[PDB]
């Protein structure tokens, strides 16, 4: 097995100078051996990635699913964690950056089919990972406009050159 | 007076051999553009945008669609420059 | 077990190292790459002769193009060149047209004059003064 | 476990290689890295670029004032290179201006000196010196060394070379190396300009000719999104330059640039530098 | 439409290939130089009984050289030099 | 493979051709040992040719470690800092001499595919070709089928 | 030459608009000359990877 995700919180950056950019404090948290399929909550992870936490609390708790109850209790327990012993000023002015899922220690059993044949039934356990970062969330990159289309094509016609020649 | 090509668009060309006849030389000064051969000087969404710029650039709509992250990462970020 | 290969890890990694850029499960698994890595290497060998033929025929299109701009065709062009004793291969003949069309115009003008000299020779083979540019150099 | 340790040995070399690529350490001076002798390196370096003179002049050039501050600081807890760099850059400026104006008398004193300031700049001089291993011999406080400090050490070497060999050998050095970097870039790549046609009409009045007029000679794709114009500048119904461009304005200023090159004699088809 | 029975180049019915002037011009060039050949290897220089025994010396001495080359077959010569140079693998500094 | 391997346009280090030529090999660092049968080629090479190699090339600097090593190595860095190490394990003195010689000959840039076998800094004389080089102009500057 | 980099490269690979009158012409010969002008074969700098084609107008 591997448990590096807990060790990611143990790092300590050196002291920062007065005249330098304020760093956004990151923080990690996860839950282990949940009873839910890896690909199922990965949809939920695809929803929340790229928004605010309190706005994210609204979506999943109304989402009629079992995983949401499992990945909400990991969220606000990371919220009060980050403020109590990681020096986070606002419990709301932060944004999740990396939310993923992964397989866990599975368990194999037998399902009884007809005519004596057997089917190996795999029970699914998973590990859910979440990363938090302070500051407001970044805005979504809007679709590239016609000016971006035009300039990129003119840059292509300007960047090209003769080939197989002097 | 006979000329092999019209000497009125690129350069006034004339060939020449040394008297021994072992080397050929050419003299081709470029033409001067006469003054007479001159003139005096004086939002939307995906569907409408992809077709109007295609009509503007005289090309198809295929290349304007966005490619996947597979090709975006394979694109070289430090290509070599010649000269 | 008494004798077992320990460096199986490395002799396959060098194969996959060349096959990292392959798409799909080929770059990941081994046997998929073994089928494609030797095939990709085989196509690399004989592609040189394609590189020769492609780049050769490409120079023909270039010189055929610059000749038509000046009012000639490629088969008559090189015929006058070799007749006038200039051994310039298709690389420089094409590349000359790229950067100095004034020079290529002289080559075309040199070529067109040899055609009229050749046609004058077609009328009378001998019994006439030979062409000034059609005169040849005798080595010995 | 299967027997054998040879495979496990080379695997550790592969592990540390990946650990190097993943989290590489920061770079350091070559003196810090092993297999280094100070006196033998400057001596071997002097023989590399074909120069021979006293080590007292060499060491005084490579030594900076900043390292002396850290040297005496660590001593508590010798000779700078200001004079050598001063005479070095002084002779370089006069010598570069000398060869450039002798080859191009038409260039003015203003633009010809900006080019000399560019070749003697930081990015050009340090790039030549970085690719001549001057960074390995120079010693300072911080690493990577600043460009201004490395620039001072380069001209300090020119100063020591001047005192020992002479102007003729120092002239051959700076002439050969620096001008070869100038071969690539044309005039208006390093020496940017504003109002080129304004400068053109100013220069033409010095040369005693009339005010030219810009006239599009050829056109293509005007209504198309890819406009193309061949603008030519004529005076007294006689042309000097022709310049392409996207629009009429881009073609006009380009044609103004084309005349400025041939007026000052900096055409791309000019006589290369003899040797 | 336009198929053919079986293979394109065999059998009772195949694709009828036809001639081009290129191939005609190519083959007449090969047999007309062969007519130039037919002229040249005629009019021989010497007669049968003239050229009878002029080169028997060379063919005899040449074959005897092959005989000497065939008999000259043995293993190579061995030496103490090349044998004891293998000892020098452990040459090491004082 | 060309596509799997990177490439580059041909270029020299700071244009070493026009001016005074400089041997672009900066340093050689030999790693030999007082023991190990594989080091016979390197040690005998150190005896005979490394001396003459230094006399031939006063510019290049040489270092020899002479420490215990199961495999001898030779490290070579150039003016640009490009380090390139090659294994001289179980090699003859003649091969090592040719190997060190070509190392002295080559420059400090990684051996990869070259996009083209030459490089021209000023390729254009008489003006590079544009579409309007080989066609005439029009009286009064008129496009086809235009009155004024 | 004495032309800058980007303007010179622009003028080389630039496109041009041809015009052709189809009165009493065959569709093949006008197609033959047109097609070669569409890829840009007439350009001495032709290369299939570089879309150096030129427009054509028929009447
Ligand atoms: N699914 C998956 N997760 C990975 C992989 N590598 C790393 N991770 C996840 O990222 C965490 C941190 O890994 P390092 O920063 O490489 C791990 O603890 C694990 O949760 C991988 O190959 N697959
Ligand atoms: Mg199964
Ligand atoms: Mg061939
Ligand atoms: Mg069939």
């Amino acid at each position: 097995i591997s448990r590096k995700w807990e060790k990611k919180n143990k790092i300590v950056y050196p002291p920062q100078l007065p005249g330098e950019p304020r760093r956004p404090a990151e923080i990690y948290h996860c839950r282990r051996q949940i009873k839910y399929s890896k690909d199922k909550m990965w949809y939920l992870a695809k929803l929340i990635r790229g928004m605010s936490i309190d706005q994210a609390l609204a979506q999943l708790e109304f989402n009629d699913k079992k995983g949401a109850k499992i990945i909400k209790e990991v969220l606000l327990e990371a919220q009060d964690m980050a403020v109590r012993d990681h020096n986070v000023e606002f419990r709301s002015n932060l944004y999740i950056a990396e939310s993923t899922s992964g397989r866990g220690q599975c368990l194999k059993r037998i399902r009884y089919h007809g005519r004596g044949r057997f089917g190996i039934m795999e029970k699914v356990y998973c590990h859910y990972f979440v990363k938090l970062v302070e500051g407001p969330p970044p805005p979504p990159e809007p679709p590239k406009t016609a000016v971006a289309h035009a300039k990129e094509y003119i840059q292509q016609l300007r960047s090209r050159t003769i080939v197989h020649t002097l | 007076t006979y000329s092999p090509l019209p000497d009125d668009y690129n350069c006034n060309v004339e060939l020449a051999l040394t008297s021994d006849g072992r080397t050929i030389v050419c003299y081709h000064p470029s033409v001067d553009i006469p003054y007479e051969h001159t003139k005096p000087i004086p939002h939307l969404e995906e569907g409408p945008m992809i077709e109007q710029l295609s009509k503007m650039f005289f090309t198809t709509k295929h290349r304007w669609y966005p490619h996947g992250r597979y090709h975006r990462c394979r694109k070289n970020l430090n290509p070599p420059k010649d000269r | 077990l008494r004798n077992r290969v320990t460096d199986r890890y490395f002799r396959i990694q060098e194969v996959l190292k060349h096959a990292r850029h392959f798409r799909g499960r080929k770059n990941r698994c081994y046997r998929l790459a073994v089928r494609t890595v030797i095939r990709a290497f085989v196509k690399c060998t004989k592609a040189r002769y394609l590189k020769k033929k492609n780049m050769r025929t490409l120079w023909i299109n270039r010189i055929t193009a610059a000749s038509q701009e000046h009012g000639l065709k490629y088969p008559a062009l090189i015929g006058n060149l070799v007749k006038c004793q200039v051994e310039l291969n298709r690389k420089v003949l094409a590349d000359l047209a790229i950067y100095e069309p004034k020079t290529f115009k002289s080559l075309a003008a040199l070529a067109s004059r040899r055609r009229h000299e050749g046609f004058a020779a077609a009328l009378g083979d001998g019994k006439e003064p030979e062409g000034i540019f059609s005169r040849v150099v005798q080595y010995h | 476990v299967k027997k054998g340790f040879r495979a496990a040995f080379r695997f550790q070399k592969e592990l540390e290689r990946q650990r190097l690529l993943r989290c590489p350490p920061p770079p350091v001076r070559r003196s810090e890295k092993p297999n280094w002798d100070y006196h033998a390196e400057i001596q071997a370096f002097g023989h590399r670029l074909q120069e021979n003179f006293s080590l007292d002049l060499l060491k005084t050039a490579f030594v900076n004032s900043c390292y002396i501050k850290s040297e005496e600081a660590k001593r508590q807890q010798l000779k700078s290179n200001q004079e050598l760099s001063e005479q070095g850059t002084s002779f370089s400026q006069t010598c570069l201006t000398q060869f450039l104006e002798d080859e191009y008398p038409d260039m003015p004193t203003e633009g010809i000196k900006n080019l000399v300031d560019f070749l003697t700049g930081e990015e050009v001089v340090c790039h030549v010196a970085r690719n001549l291993a001057v960074e390995q011999l120079t010693l300072s406080e911080e690493f990577p060394v600043p460009p201004a400090v490395l620039q001072q050490t380069f001209f300090a070497v020119i100063g020591a070379l001047l005192q020992s060999s002479g102007p003729e050998r120092t002239a051959l050095f700076i002439r050969d190396f620096l001008i070869t970097q100038m071969t690539g870039k044309e005039l208006f790549e390093m020496w940017k300009i504003i109002n080129p046609m304004g400068l053109l009409v100013e220069e033409l009045k010095k040369r005693n000719v009339s005010a030219p007029e810009s006239r599009l000679t050829r056109q293509s794709g005007g209504t198309t999104a890819l406009p193309l114009y061949f603008v030519g500048l004529y005076c007294d119904k006689k042309l000097i330059a022709e310049g392409p461009g996207e629009t009429v304005l881009v073609a006009e200023e380009e044609a103004a640039r084309v005349a400025l090159r041939k007026l000052y004699g900096f055409t791309e088809n000019r006589r290369p530098w003899n040797y | 439409r336009g198929r053919i029975p079986g293979r394109q180049w065999i059998g009772k019915h195949r694709r009828p290939r036809f001639v081009s002037l290129r191939a005609k011009q190519n083959m007449i060039r090969r047999l007309e130089i062969e007519a130039e050949n037919h002229y040249w290897l005629s009019m021989p220089y010497m007669t049968r009984e003239q050229e009878r025994g002029h080169a028997a010396v060379r063919r005899r001495e040449a074959f005897e050289a092959i005989k000497a080359a065939a008999t000259s077959k043995f293993p190579p010569h061995r030496f103490i030099a090349d044998q004891l140079d293998h000892l020098n693998v452990t040459k090491k500094w004082s | 493979t060309a596509r799997g391997t990177p490439s580059r346009f041909l270029a020299s280090v700071l244009h070493n051709g026009l001016g005074r030529y400089v041997q672009q090999l900066q340093r050689l660092s030999f790693s030999v040992s007082r023991d190990g049968a594989s080091s016979r080629g390197a040690r005998e090479f150190v005896e005979r040719e490394v001396i003459d190699f230094a006399r031939r090339n006063p510019g290049v600097v040489i270092y020899v470690n002479s420490r215990p090593c199961c495999v001898p190595r030779v490290v070579a860095e150039y003016l640009n800092g490009a380090v390139r190490e090659e294994s001289i394990h179980c090699k003859s003195v003649e091969e090592i001499s040719t190997l060190v010689q070509k190392l002295a000959d080559q420059s400090g840039l990684d051996v990869i595919r070259i996009r083209k076998p030459f490089h021209t800094d000023n390729p254009s004389i008489q003006g590079q070709w544009h579409p309007f080089t080989n066609k005439p102009t029009t009286f009064r500057g008129l496009r086809p089928r235009e009155v004024q | 030459s004495s032309f800058s980099r980007a303007p010179q490269q622009w003028a080389t690979f630039a496109r041009i608009w041809y015009l052709l009158d189809g009165k009493m012409q065959p569709p093949g010969k006008l197609a033959a000359m047109a097609s070669i002008r569409l890829q840009g074969l007439h350009k001495p700098v032709y290369h299939a990877l570089s879309d150096c084609g030129d427009h054509v107008v028929i009447m």
